[PDB]
């Protein structure tokens, strides 16, 4: 019901412009809202636009370098976001405020904004060396931007893996880990990771002998 | 503006109990409030419209209320899908605000956590810098303390933490911590050790 | 007579339509109130 | 027919209901020309 | 029966003025849209 | 239908807040207007809300010092006016202005405002001592604020009785005067008064024998 | 803004005649225009909206009309409940304004006030001043010229005047003068009396 | 349906006020727009009221000196335009713009309105002199302000008759030429103009013998 | 603002032709767009709004297509009443803007003019200035050049020109120059020409 653009990634002082299409009946007697999420942060609102009426209206704390536009003929609503700093990088959803409810019912999925002076790079994977369960694991350091998915196996194993959120180090980059839980006692495991911004795909195996 | 605060931030309950939160305006909204749910890794999703008005595909168990500034969300009995983070936001004028946010946690009983700790790998040692990850697994509840010590007392404090959700089988976490140093910081001490404090340890652990 | 039916089927279905587009006119009708709310919100 | 005098007496209801709606409209749609005289007073 | 027929052609009457205010409304709706486009554009 | 608050009296230069509460569906559909009438003066509009959409617009005299409130979910109309002086004080009215009609219908008791700097005291009153039929009366002087309720005989002498409007005299007090005209022949008779913002109440007779 | 002007501010006819008022607007209002008509002691009463149509409860003597910049109250047979203040309001742009008032009078034959005079009590002169009182009762017109004079010729002018309503009995009026001074210019002088000039009276009379 | 004032001529830096009505059904739900055309020059749009609301949008280039007004009780729109000058000599018409299209419909007659400094006068008619058919004309020159009605024979000859456009001349008048071809082998021909501002009407003949 | 381009300024086609011209929007502006007719001395005729829905009266052989900002008007056979100018009009937003303008030409043959000359009128003579006029007739296409040569080579440039609309019956122009000159300036010469440059013609006519 509600596609979105792809991910960006930008500079800070540079600017944005993320687009959402939605369908005919919408762009007739409803309105579309611009709501945004840090992560681990809350729902932020931003602004919407009344297609019908080309009016709309803004948060205080983005008064004057946001700006939202929305083309009937196509459908299809914009949103423009200038002055980027650190603390803009977020999900940014697109929502349809349905006046007769006086809510938002449909949403879109969602897109990743990164605000960083970083360059698009391959991160590393080294190796986690392990009548007790044994933890084995890998480390995936050094890439941006967001994100990886990891996978054990090419994705044969799924109990007791943990793969944990990624911080952000004080480089710029991110860093995120996993891990797995199995017995003492001959199979080989290799993890599985793919970083689509850098279209990169590494396999690596965890072969420590105590 | 309007400013919407929801009490409290996070709360603790188990499966089949009833649960109640606030969410307080400024000022006054009318009926207008609308209360969402969000999973992790997913997009909002509409459940009361209007204070009252349940939407579309949503329980019966779920309950709103009040009007203009003190407002309400219930559920009569919980269940593994209710537990999540919820957001009201108001639409009486613009601009439109929305709450804190209330994080529902599955409450179970004490874990203590299986600690372990992996040096820096040698591949990662010939690039020029080392990392030290230390691991908490299958724990309960989530407030805990780890201590990085290089040699015995450097107390380092240069390291950066990470937990997952509450697990959907067993409801428990995991914290992992990676201890980042240089390779002549790592070349010069012997000793590396991973301190835990946990409510489920009569004692901190240490695992060197 | 089916004369009579078939004309009721025919009111029947107008009314239909227009109960329709009343709901419908209701709905548009509170966009002009969000539509005036963003006008004295981002003005004022 | 009992069954054609009980529709007529249904859809002379609904009529009802949608001559009283629309009077609430037109009162209603009064409001909408109010809103932006004051909006154009108060401001210009 | 004639009460019938009488009753039908009161109906008809009344669904036809009912749709001739509906249709104005549409348009005198659109103003509403004009008349914010026309505050926006002279306040903005 | 239109219920007010009670009397309230202030200094100048402060402020006052007066609630209306109306009907459900007085805030669905319609406006609420609020007009003032100085004693003796016509009726002078100040502003209007309207309920559903939050506007409002004020009058030129009384720009940047009135501000009027409306909270639907009691069905409440506030009115605010900053800046106070000695002619503004007034009757205050709240109605609904009804716009099929494009006038307003109901209206509400009026609200006894004053702006002065004197306190609440108790009032003095001093008998006024008198074929012709001749003129008796009292005095009510030195009472603040409005108003006082003159009956005699506990309300049961009322032919020949006018009972004057009260001046403003140059202390700031209000002074009021009722007379009677009885014929020349030995009933008594006590002028009875009780000022409700002081919570007195007190009679008084006249014999004067010439 | 838009000014409405209200002609004649007041008018003096008797029962069944008929009276035509006007009220001008500064520009174009259209057919906004409200008529109200309001009591001694009572909000006001909506009679006439859009100018033409009459209100609920309102008889059918009552009469508008006009369009734009010119219109006209008139009634066809005056009755006693139809005697009092009306303000005409118009409601084609904001702000509202209203006119300036017309005060409808009860015209009756000529009539002579009976003048008295009331000295100041002994307990209020224990309080340290003094308030003279005139009365003049039951006269016509309500035009009429109090004149104090301490002494003789003091011609004072430091006095208070108060004037009823119309009587609905005999449609007369009533004045109400207070003459306050302080203890010892009470003190000072001794003759005290109260002139009157009225059309009902040949010549002006005193009471002394 | 669209009735329109007459005629004006106005010095530069001086103002004009034109008059448009319309039905009532018109000044209820519809909209009035004023649209300016230079001769020779394209349609350009000046403003518009929605007198309903009593809104109205102005353009850019003449935001500040034009002024558009309407009186429903009269149901007539006015367009008053502030400090003139002579490029702003054009023919103004007043149309319908009708919400449900989305257009204009009906349209008014236009107004002829001159911006100069030049006054009233008539023109002066001087003849132009002629197996080939000859050629043979008048001249219309120093006239102001247009329009001119050319005829020949009192309107009894049309064929071969070209009545070209006036030319502004740097005196400020205007100059209009006429011609006829008829053979050469009798027949009389004598121009008739008409110049109604100045009420003046003129008839001239025309033989040039060889 | 928006900003509409009519794309060609004029045009030149033959009766029975199809014929496409377009109308583009600097901005988008959905199917707001409207469509007009304008003969010379009479006032614009809607012929198309929202884009495509025909006006009353309109013949079907027009057509519109086009929404958001490229947008086309096309007619599928001429007739002569369709020759005239056409304006676009956007509605999305306020202040409403026209296009440029399209003028549509009866494309004929190429015809050659009939060029005469008429010295000024003695009585013109008498009142201090003397005006020369240069007649074009029946020729075909509109691009000429009229050249004024005083005695010889004065090739003064001097002169107005005016030339009429297409003519209804044979689709010809005709153009009339007036050569204005002072007295004095007319007196002190003797020779007056008119050199006209036309592609119907072979070499440039004079008539002195």
């Amino acid at each position: 019901q509600l596609v979105q653009s792809g991910a960006e990634v930008r500079k800070p002082g540079a600017s944005v412009k993320v687009s959402c299409k939605a369908s005919g009946d919408t762009f007739s007697s409803y309105a579309i809202s611009w709501v945004r999420q840090a992560p681990g942060q809350g729902l932020e609102w931003m602004g919407s636009i009344i297609p019908l009426f080309g009016t709309a209206a803004y948060a205080q704390k983005f008064q004057g370098r946001v700006t939202i536009t929305a083309d009937e003929s196509t459908s299809t609503a914009y949103m423009e976001l200038s002055s980027l700093r650190s603390e803009d990088t977020a999900i940014y959803y697109c929502a349809r405020d349905n006046p007769t409810f006086g809510a938002a019912d449909s949403w879109g999925k969602g897109t990743l904004v990164t605000v960083s002076s970083a360059s698009t790079k391959g991160p590393s994977v080294f190796p986690l060396a392990p009548g007790g369960t044994a933890a084995l694991g890998c480390l995936v350091k050094d890439y941006f931007p967001e994100p990886v998915t990891v996978s054990w196996n090419s994705g044969a194993l799924t109990s007791g893996v943990h793969t944990f959120p990624a911080v952000l180090q004080s480089s710029g980059l991110y860093s995120l880990s996993s891990v797995v839980t199995v017995p003492s006692s001959t199979q080989t495991y290799i993890c599985n990771v793919n970083h689509k911004p850098s279209n990169t795909k590494v396999d690596k195996k965890v072969e420590p002998k105590s | 503006d309007i400013q919407m605060t929801q009490s409290p931030s996070t709360l603790s309950a188990s499966i089949g109990d009833r649960v109640t939160i606030t969410c307080r305006a400024s000022e006054g909204i009318y009926h207008w409030l609308a209360w969402y749910q969000q999973k992790p890794g997913k997009a909002p999703k509409l459940l009361i419209y209007k204070a009252s008005s349940l939407a579309s595909g949503a329980p019966s168990r779920f309950s709103g209320s009040g009007s203009g500034t003190d407002f309400t969300l219930t559920i009569s009995s919980l269940q593994p899908d209710d537990f999540a983070t919820y957001y009201c936001q108001q639409y009486s004028n613009y601009p439109l605000t929305f709450g804190g946010g209330t994080k529902l946690e599955i409450k179970r009983t004490v874990a203590a956590p299986s600690v372990f700790i992996f040096p820096p790998s040698d591949e990662q040692l010939k690039s020029g810098t080392a990392s030290v990850v230390c691991l908490l697994n299958n724990f309960y509840p989530r407030e805990a303390k780890v201590q990085w010590k290089v040699d015995n007392a450097l107390q380092s404090g240069n390291s950066q933490e990470s937990v997952t959700e509450q697990d959907s089988k067993d409801s428990t976490y995991s914290l992992s911590s990676t201890l980042t140093l240089s390779k002549a910081d790592y070349e010069k001490h012997k000793v590396y050790a991973c301190e835990v404090t946990h409510q489920g340890l009569s004692s901190p652990v240490t695992k060197s | 007579m089916k004369q009579i039916e078939d004309k009721i089927e025919e009111i029947e279905s107008k009314q239909k339509k227009i109960e329709n587009e009343i709901a419908r006119i209701k709905k548009l009708l509170q966009l002009t109130v969000w539509g005036i709310k963003q006008l004295q919100a981002r003005i004022l």
